[PDB]
């Protein structure tokens, strides 16, 4: 089915880095989009990022500029979020899902839209602490 | 730049009210805007597409409205297991932002 | 030592003159110098420093705007005022734009206005000068001849320091032994100052002549300020926008400071943290070389059996350095050192240790010399004749007449008629050498100056054109003067 | 402003490098020659010139090696 | 740097002024001038060269103009 | 005996990952972070959308 | 309205770290690992070496360096298709009306 | 030049000029092969991707 | 005096990298040459690599081939040795000492060498242990 | 490729006795080859540098030897506090290397 | 590639036999004969190229082995 599997959560040392994983599963794994959407506790939602499975074409969002990559894995059908330079602020609980997609490359606008962001099988979300 | 607006905060109210909120937009969004119900330690999850769309699998209480900058939710008749916190998404530009949410308590 | 490797190096034969020499020498250059007798020594020159400057000129390179209050009379009649605009201290302006009903005043025509602005300033330029005067150079004059140490390591005490002011002379110096030496440096025939400023950005310094760093835009302003605020200029920072009608705008410049890097291009930089680094440059001394002793004389040939540690280190034309260290008794006692050629002595090298020398025994002294353009056999061995090292130098003396020209050819470029100088006594011709290229490239000098790498090539082919269209001979004094000043001085310069 | 009267030929010049040392020059050629194929028309109308104006030969060269210099 | 090139013939203008607004085009002659004012013997020079190239008396006046131009 | 070793000639290689991007056929070059390493080998072309 | 944005052009930037290196030889050119990220800068430059320096044989040597860049300023500069874009006019009539 | 096993001696500027990926004597990790250009050849059929 | 303070031990899960330092006092910080040498327990001495603190000139041995980087601080006069990919094989304590040589930058034979590289003026070294 | 081979691999020997190690080289490495004495726990020590030369502060009982491929190190008087494991070192080209050790064991 | 700059004329050489050691020649005219006689007609043109231009009996030989040689 329309699955998302993210790896478990996680605590870091304040200026590290951290790699979340987003595993899925229902689908062809090249024909949907990918975002990262964090929220913290006391917060509601906000969106970090976007890659695209097919070719490897990746955006993401000012707040995060510098700090963030993303990657995938084509035969695991698996996407990896990796933040840099960790800091208390970031402790939060990160999500990832889909997009319906066309084609190569991502972000689109005008070809309608994707019709969510992280809410139908974006997964399960994963917990990250920065502490000391 | 693009400030998503959600009000109210919060509401309170008793079973089977009709509930609305309203999300304003600090530019024309025309038809992109979205409508989450999220309950606590759980994903967010889909309500309205299009501002005026359900999901399938969505109960029909369930309705949205509003085109340039205004929008309202609306739930026709309240019901328990709505206890949530539910927010509203400007996809427009793609500088991709949330409403900052309300919460509901059952009265 | 302490010259080699830095290339470009002068190598200077000889004195003569019953102890006269001339030596043109400058910061990245050094210069190794002979005669028939005494000691190699080596001339590096090292920081220049000129303590006293003052302070002239104080060109900002950014600002800021606020407060800025502007006013317009009228229909026709007045040119509006304004009272903030008596203190120079703001920036002015008149433009002319319209008004009427709907400006609600009188009747109906394009109207004076007038603005005022606050105006302050970010970062600086804080250039000074300095009169030739309070200026000093430092030298390092280092001999040859063993001990460790390095050809290298400018580091590290042996020829002292040696440093000179116009306001002193004569240069007397002392080295261990022989090292009496009497140096005259010419200043005043320096870098010409008062023709010279130093300019001290945030943290990098540029030295560039006067006159250009007078004409420079930007906003002025005197030495003297400190509260003053009184810049004069502005209307080049600062522009005013006036959009199709009504109001107009004030707009604060924008920082110009890369451009004025972009600017200060073609100049030679200088660093400036305390009081001056000053580097490049150049100086002119002359050496008597009288009382100096050869560092040892009446001694004994060694005794035998060096056992040598390293290579043959041929770098830049020659000069070979060996490393050796001696093993034995005798003491210090000479090196019996030898370049010879196959066999059947004809023996020519030219050794430049000259009278190499033992320490105190065991230290790996060193050598340096000059084999011939082939084959070379070189010996340091007596008794049971030891060592003999094959060599080999590649190379042609036609080559290197050749590359020489082409030195003494940068020579007249670059250092000018100060370069006639550098050799030394030659009497009649090179005196007037001196001067016929003294004058004569003078009025080249400046005339037809001030023009770059383009200009300079292009003008150079077009003049000798003209000249290959052969009238009356003149196509000479034309041409080939012509396509040798104008190319190669074209390519050389500019760096 | 400081953009142009880039301290050049001037004099003073030392046996060390200078600043820009060897990019400035081929800065301006390449600069110039840019501008030039963006703009070919303006270098058709001028050789013409150079082939209507003076015109013994060499001439024209010159004139011509003018547009190139006409303006950046 | 961009202290050349600065998008000036180009095109699009518009019937509003636009920046330096009748400044740097006066700005460009009043420095070239001044830097003729600095160097005058380069002017001498470039003018015999005027009169020895062509001569054609109006091309004497062109190839001198154009030595005029030819300082960055 | 004592060589030093100046120069490195690899015959074969193999490839991987190798993500690739593209903007839109006007505005805009496309790019790509991971041309940022050298150690990536990049290339510009062009298509159509 | 809508924008898109091309290019990101830094009007100022600087730089820290900034290893180099030389090989000292003839043989080789140098080389440095942070040459791999090209968010460095790197040259080729020539110098010299020897006994002075220490080491080799006695010639011009070949150096490098690479620097970390980093950039605060810029410049946005979007584009915009020909559309949603739009006019607004004024079309007044005369005859009175005061003011 | 060692090869896998087999050698060539062969003179400077031509093994300097020599095509194919380039890297320097000190490597040490760098991986840092310039060139490739002449390597790893890119195909673009008539229209679509790369 | 002629001294080395390393960082203390550390252990770190398989394929990752970790980041030891050293850190030097009593000389001129860009005096001398840094090696990096590798002790496992039930082995000798192996060399890894080499960082010059003057200019950051590097160089490193065959078998870390790829695995390893060497970095510095000037300022705080201290080398940072950082290796990737760590397997248990990599447990061992590591070591880090100077050289007298010449420089700009790192290798020389022919000049000086040898001189105590790591007898004398050697640190306390420091234990890595690549464990799950 | 500078293999450096050491010998013997242990000794165990009575205090004030003599002891000797040997180290031989796959090429030859000239006077290049050293020799260390580290104690358990301990960072390695100098002891022997161009393998004639004992470095100041070290006591006198030591001393090496050899030249182009060989080389002998050697304790005059064992002496009970010199318990450790010794090594010979190769700088020659620089694929920097060490000898496999020697451990001591006192009677 | 180093498919060509085979390292030929080059220097150095020495008593003893090189590597492919009296073939690569032979090779070289075999393989570029063979691609003759592939391709006649260009042989046939290139002939006609030869009696065309110069022509100079020895010229038409000189040119038209030369016009062999000139195949990649
Ligand atoms: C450059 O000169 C310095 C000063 O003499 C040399 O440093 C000396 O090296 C010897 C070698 O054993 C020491 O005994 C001295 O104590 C050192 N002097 C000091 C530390 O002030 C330096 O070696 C020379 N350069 C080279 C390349 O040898
Ligand atoms: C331009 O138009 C405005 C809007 O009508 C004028 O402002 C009005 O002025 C009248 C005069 O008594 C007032 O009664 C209105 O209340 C004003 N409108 C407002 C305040 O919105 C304005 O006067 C006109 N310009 C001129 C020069 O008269
Ligand atoms: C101008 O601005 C300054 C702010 O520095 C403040 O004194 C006030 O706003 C103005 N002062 C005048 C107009 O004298
Ligand atoms: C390439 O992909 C593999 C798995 O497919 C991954 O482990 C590896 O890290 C990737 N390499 C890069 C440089 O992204
Ligand atoms: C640059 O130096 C700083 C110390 O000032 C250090 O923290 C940082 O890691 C260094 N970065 C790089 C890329 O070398």
């Amino acid at each position: 089915e329309v699955q998302l599997v993210q790896s478990g959560p996680d605590v870091e040392k304040p200026g590290a880095s951290v790699k979340v994983s987003c595993k899925a599963s229902g689908y062809t794994f090249t024909s949907n989009y990918i975002h990262w959407v964090r929220q913290a506790p006391g917060q509601g939602l906000e969106w970090m990022g976007v890659i695209n499975p097919r070719g490897g074409s990746t955006a993401s969002a000012q707040k995060f500029q510098g700090r963030i990559t993303m990657t995938r894995d084509t035969s695991t059908s698996t996407v990896y979020m990796e933040l840099s330079s960790l800091r208390s602020d970031d402790t939060a609980v990160y999500y990832c899902a889909r997009g319906g997609r066309a084609l190569f490359y991502d972000s689109y606008t005008t070809p309608r839209d994707g019709g969510s962001w992280w809410f139908d099988p974006w997964g399960q979300g994963s917990l990250v602490t920065v502490s000391s | 730049d693009i400030q998503l607006t959600q009000s109210p905060s919060s509401l309170s109210a008793s079973v089977g009210d009709r509930v609305t909120f309203t999300c304003q937009a600090s530019q024309d969004i025309r038809k992109y805007l979205n409508w989450y119900q999220q309950k606590p330690g759980k994903a967010p999850k889909l309500l309205i597409y299009d501002a005026s769309n359900l999901k399938t699998g969505v109960p029909s209480r369930f309705s949205g409205s509003g085109s340039g900058t205004d929008f309202t939710f609306t739930i026709s008749s309240l019901q328990p297991e709505d206890v949530a916190t539910y927010y509203c998404q400007q996809f427009d530009d793609l500088p991709i932002t949330f409403g900052q949410g309300t919460r509901l308590q059952i009265k | 030592m302490r010259c080699i490797g830095i290339s470009n190096r002068d190598f200077v034969e000889g004195v003569s003159g019953g102890s006269w020499v001339d030596i043109v020498l400058e910061h990245g250059s050094c210069v190794t110098t002979m005669a028939k007798n005494k000691p190699t020594l080596d001339f590096e020159l090292i920081k220049t420093e000129a303590k006293h400057p003052a302070t002239l000129r104080k060109y900002c390179v950014e600002a800021k705007l606020t407060n800025t209050t502007t006013a317009s009379r009228c229909p026709t009649q007045g040119e509006p005022s304004l009272n903030e605009e008596q203190d120079k201290r703001f920036v002015c302006k008149h433009s002319m734009v319209d008004r009427g009903w709907g400006n609600g005043c009188g009747l109906f025509g394009k109207g004076g206005i007038v603005t005022c602005a606050m105006f302050t300033c970010k970062k600086n330029m804080e250039g000074k000068v300095v009169q030739p005067e309070n200026l000093e150079y430092t030298i390092v004059i280092t001999p040859h001849s063993g001990e460790e140490n390095a050809v290298g390591n400018d580091t590290g005490k042996h020829g002292k320091e040696i440093k000179v002011t116009p306001q002193s002379s004569i240069t007397e110096a002392e080295l261990t032994g022989y090292g009496t030496v009497t140096m005259e440096c010419s200043p005043r025939t320096g870098l010409d100052f008062n023709e010279m400023v130093l300019l001290q950005m945030e943290n990098k310094a540029w030295l560039v002549h006067r006159q250009w760093f007078l004409d420079l835009p930007l906003p002025w302003l005197p030495g003297a300020d400190t509260q003053g605020s009184n810049w004069i200029q502005k209307e080049t920072l600062v522009t005013f926008k006036n959009p199709h009608a009504k109001k107009q705008d004030v707009v604060v410049l924008g920082s110009q400071e890369g451009a004025m890097h972009t600017a200060l291009t073609g100049a030679t930089e200088i660093q400036m943290s305390s009081g001056n680094l000053l580097f490049t440059g150049h100086l002119k001394c002359r050496l008597r070389m009288d009382k100096l002793q050869l560092k040892g004389m009446s001694y004994s040939m060694c005794t035998g059996k060096f056992k040598v540690v390293k290579e043959i280190a041929e770098t830049q034309h020659g000069t070979i350095v060996i490393r050796v260290q001696y093993e034995g008794d005798g003491s210090p006692c000479k090196i019996p050192f030898e370049i010879m050629d196959l066999e059947k002595r004809h023996v020519l090298g030219r050794l430049i240790t000259v009278n190499p020398i033992v320490t105190e025994k065991d230290s790996p002294v060193n050598i340096e010399a000059e084999p011939p353009f082939g084959d070379s056999y070189i010996i340091i061995g007596v008794e049971p004749g030891q060592l003999k090292l094959s060599w080999f130098k590649k190379g042609s003396s036609i080559g290197q007449m050749f590359e020489t020209t082409m030195r003494g050819a940068k020579r007249m470029a670059i250092l000018g008629d100060t370069a006639w100088d550098f050799g030394s006594l030659g009497g009649v011709f090179t005196s007037i050498g001196k001067a016929l290229h003294q004058v004569f490239g003078a009025i080249y000098g400046a005339a037809f100056s001030g023009v770059s790498w383009t200009m300079k090539i292009l003008i150079g082919v077009v003049i000798t054109w003209i000249g290959m269209n052969s009238r009356s001979t003149s196509l000479s004094v034309s041409l080939v003067l012509v396509g040798v000043v104008t190319l190669y001085l074209g390519v050389m310069v500019q760096a | 402003s400081v953009a142009l009267v880039p301290h050049v030929g001037m004099g003073l010049e030392t046996r060390t490098e200078t600043w820009m040392s060897s990019e400035g020059a081929w800065k301006h050629a390449q600069r110039i020659e840019t501008w030039i194929l963006r703009h070919p028309g303006f270098t058709i109308m001028a050789a013409i010139l150079a082939y209507t104006i003076g015109t013994t030969y060499f001439q024209r060269v010159l004139i011509f090696i003018l547009l190139t210099a006409v303006t950046p």
